[PDB]
């Protein structure tokens, strides 16, 4: 919450835990990427690099909770961040 | 001789971060607790929290490495705190360079 | 190390040679006494044979090859006096000749080291004074200029002309008299210089560059300087690969220019060599076997044809990649430049205007006017790629079209009026006017490039993305599989490493296929029909040209070269025409036996389908090609069946 706590939180997550993928978070991000590849006809271009950035963030959330592997909710909060930053 | 090749951690702080590891309300209050002088913009600082923590930096076998870093561009009207958020991210990160 | 016995060995070597008229070195001295040549070439093979002859007779060897290799600058001034001690009488400062060296090859090295192919990154610093053989391309060369070696001064008071020796880049005029008569005198009279009695030399500087596949991962090909003198001054023409053997102060002495069978036979024996080599290169992307199949035919090159009457046509392909964003474009380009040798990545803007043509520039070290070079001169024989083709200017386009039509560039500017050749294959990546495509616009209006540019382009790939429900999931599954781990998908095929197909491309490039007459009558009929069909509406673009017919012939030659055949069959032309028609087909998103076969196919479901995938499947096992049945579809439509 305070200033000297989140620094220790971020460095312990950076040094100890590395997250890996699961089958529960591959399909929902495949569904989200194929559904957006809508935005091309309406408001924004979607590239191949964005595929990589759509799981980077998931991993991020999965390491914010410092779990050893990813979850479906990490891809869901990445899609929510995408809906706020794209629309 | 040439050899090519930061807060201290106690055992009390590891109990606090292990206690805060399984509650499913941690992310929103950690995103809201970074800048109390800036009203609103929760999802932008949610992405800024995910941005300053990092990625994984995967190095492929016998090939090129994979990008683990994330990049963020912020646009809008010049009335808000976009120039006031850089001082907070410069003073609260592990190491940061602002130009 | 002693000099008194080694000089005796040097003067005993040149008079006792019988291994390769008669005593050849004395005959060369007779030839220089006849005043017909000015260059002396000394090899280490004769030294090795003389050492073998002296060692087998029980005499002391007193090794020369381990002493010539270190400090050759002392040896070129020490053995020259031993050559100068004995000369035959002529029948037809006083150095009439020029002494040079050459090292021994690896064939004389294995048959009883000193001459290894060295990189400029493999110099280490401590090799300053060893003879080295460097391999590399030459980008910067200079003009031939006379550099003095000794300055001759003449006097009218004494008559004794003096000679001073210069060693550095600069010198000072010796106005004071240092003669043997002015020392014992009050008068110290003026001296003058002579440009005739002074010995000069044809000096030339050159910049050798590091080879493309010999540089490490991430590093750039740094340069090195070579200072040549004498008769070797015209043996270095820019735009080539050279092996330079010389001492390292670089004072060159001699220049030259240009397990495996199991590796090619195990790649051949797996079956379906063309499709395996197509799907093996760049497997981190999804699909597009046709575009990258033509990229396979592009990097294999083709056959250069010479008429032998003063006319050379191109034996190269140039491929355009026009597409909308979203699909990867730099990855295929990077994989083609990483697999193929001498691949140079370029850009649209920046220093591109000087990066495609010679750029005059002053040189500080030697202080002169040197001519810098672009991206078409270090990549001589290979793939030259252009990213963001429509972001360039007219100056880039006028030089790209000139090497696209024929391989010789000629430049006539205040610096020089000269020509230079560069056999390159142009790969281009472009985007339309509004980023993506437009179905309401014509392709002549969608593409901003003029008719002469894409008329010269034989293959243009409209890599257009269309959103779908079923096909997008495979691209998403493939990118999540390659981002999950570095491994490729579990198909029953293994991706081949770069060395094996690099060896296959180098082995297939020596093949020279010859077209037959049965394929000739199919080629001329397809060309007549294509010209009549191309010879004017909403979805139309361009027209049929003879350069496209020549490109079809070149692609058929490349397909025959990939099958390692001496002849061109009917299977290559029907594949090339299918390739050039499916290259533009994405915008919409011998007969009686075949008739009998169609009837047999009907004797099951009774279906009159328009396009076929399972009718043609019973034809290829028999012996007829895909083109004969293609006519059987259209002809027969006149039977209304």
């Amino acid at each position: 919450v305070t200033i000297p706590f989140l620094r220790k939180y971020v460095q312990y997550a950076k040094e100890r835990v590395i997250p890996q993928l699961t089958q529960e978070a591959i399909n929902v991000i495949v569904k989200n990427y194929t559904d957006l590849r809508d935005d091309n006809t309406k408001k924004s271009p979607i590239t191949a690099r964005t595929l990589e950035t759509l799981i980077r963030l998931a991993t991020a959330h999965a390491k914010v909770r410092l779990s050893k592997t990813v979850n479906k909710v990490d891809a869901k909060v990445a899609a929510n961040l995408l809906r706020f930053a794209l629309l | 001789t040439v050899y090519p090749l930061r807060q201290m951690l106690t055992d009390f702080d590891i109990r606090n971060i292990n206690k805060l590891s399984k509650k499913k309300d941690i992310f929103d209050i950690l995103s809201q607790s970074l800048a109390p002088s800036i009203y609103g913009h929760d999802h932008i600082k949610k992405a800024i929290l995910l941005m300053l923590m990092g990625g994984v930096e995967k190095n492929l076998e016998n090939g090129s490495h994979l990008r683990g870093d994330i990049n963020i561009l912020m646009v809008g009207d010049p009335s808000t705190a976009k120039s006031q958020l850089l001082r907070f991210v410069l003073n609260t990160a592990s190491l940061a360079i602002a130009t | 190390v002693d000099y008194n016995n080694l000089f005796n060995e040097i003067t005993d070597f040149l008079v006792t040679f019988k291994q390769d008229k008669g005593p050849k070195y004395m005959a060369m001295l007779q030839k220089v006494a006849n005043r017909e040549l000015n260059s002396v070439i000394i090899d280490l093979d004769d030294i090795l044979q003389y050492q073998n002859e002296k060692f087998l007779q029980g005499t002391q060897a007193d090794d020369l090859v381990s002493a010539i290799q270190q400090n050759a600058n002392h040896f070129t001034e020490l053995f020259c006096r031993a050559i100068d001690n004995n000369m035959p009488l002529p029948t037809k400062l006083t150095r009439r000749y020029f002494l040079y060296f050459k090292p021994l090859s690896q064939n004389c090295a294995r048959r009883y080291i000193s001459s290894k192919p060295l990189s400029v990154r493999q110099i280490k610093g401590d090799f300053l004074g060893q003879l080295i053989t460097v391999r590399g391309i030459i980008t910067r060369v200079s003009d031939v200029k006379p550099a003095v070696e000794v300055i001759a001064y003449t006097c009218d008071q004494c008559g004794y002309e003096v000679f001073q020796e210069v060693n550095s880049r600069t010198f000072t005029p010796l106005s004071e008299c240092t003669s043997e008569e002015c020392s014992q005198n009050q008068t110290k009279g003026q001296l003058f210089m002579s440009t005739r009695a002074s010995k000069f030399s044809a000096f030339q500087e050159c910049k050798i560059q590091e080879l493309s596949q010999q540089v490490p991962v991430g590093h750039i090909p740094r340069s090195l300087n070579i200072h040549v003198n004498g008769t070797l001054v015209r043996s270095l023409s820019p735009g080539d690969i050279v092996d330079v053997t010389g001492i390292f102060l670089l004072e060159a002495q001699f220049v030259r220019q240009h397990d495996v069978e199991e590796r090619v036979m195990e790649l051949i024996t797996s079956g379906d060599v063309y499709n395996r080599l197509a799907k093996s290169i760049a497997p981190e992307i999804y699909g597009n076997l046709d575009v990258k199949k033509a990229l396979l035919l592009l990097l294999v090159g083709g056959v250069d044809k010479r008429v032998g009457d003063g006319m050379k046509i191109r034996g190269d392909i140039n491929v355009c990649l026009m597409g909308d964003p979203g699909v990867a474009k730099s990855q295929l380009l990077k994989a083609i430049c990483k697999i193929s040798p001498r691949g140079v990545y370029t850009t649209g803007k920046g220093s591109s205007g000087v990066g495609l043509t010679a750029a005059v520039m002053k040189d500080p070290v030697t202080d002169e006017m040197i001519l810098e070079g672009g991206a078409l001169v270090l990549a001589d024989n290979g793939i030259c790629c252009i990213d963001e083709f429509d972001k360039m200017d007219e100056s880039d386009r006028t030089a790209i079209h000139e090497v696209m039509e024929q391989q010789t560039i000629s430049i006539s500017k205040a610096g020089i009026n000269t020509t230079l050749n560069a056999r390159t294959s142009i790969l281009a990546a472009a985007n339309p006017l509004y980023g993506r495509y437009n179905p309401r616009l014509s392709p002549l209006d969608n593409i901003n490039l003029p008719a002469a540019l894409l008329s010269r382009f034989d293959i243009l790939f409209l890599m257009l993305d269309i959103p779908s429900r079923d096909d997008d999931e495979k691209l998403a599954e493939h990118v999540t599989y390659v981002h999950m781990h570095n491994k490729q998908p579990d198909l029953d095929f293994t991706p081949v490493e770069p060395s094996k197909m690099r060896e296959y491309i180098a082995y297939a490039k020596t093949k020279r296929p010859v077209m037959s007459e049965a394929v000739n009558d199919y080629v001329v009929q397809a060309y007549i029909r294509l010209r009549q069909d191309s010879k004017d509406s909403k979805f139309s673009f361009g027209q049929a040209t003879p350069r496209t017919l020549l490109g079809i012939i070149r692609l058929s030659q490349a397909l025959a070269k990939l099958r390692l055949a001496d002849m061109v069959d009917i299977d290559d032309v029907e594949e090339a025409l299918r390739l050039v028609r499916v290259s533009k087909e994405s915008l919409y998103q011998p007969t009686t036996k075949i008739f009998t076969i169609i009837k047999k196919m009907l004797q099951e479901t009774g279906k009159n389908t328009l396009s076929y995938e399972n009718i043609v499947k019973t034809v290829r096992l028999r012996g007829f090609t895909m083109l004969q049945l293609s006519n059987c579809i259209q002809e027969y439509s006149y039977l209304n069946v």
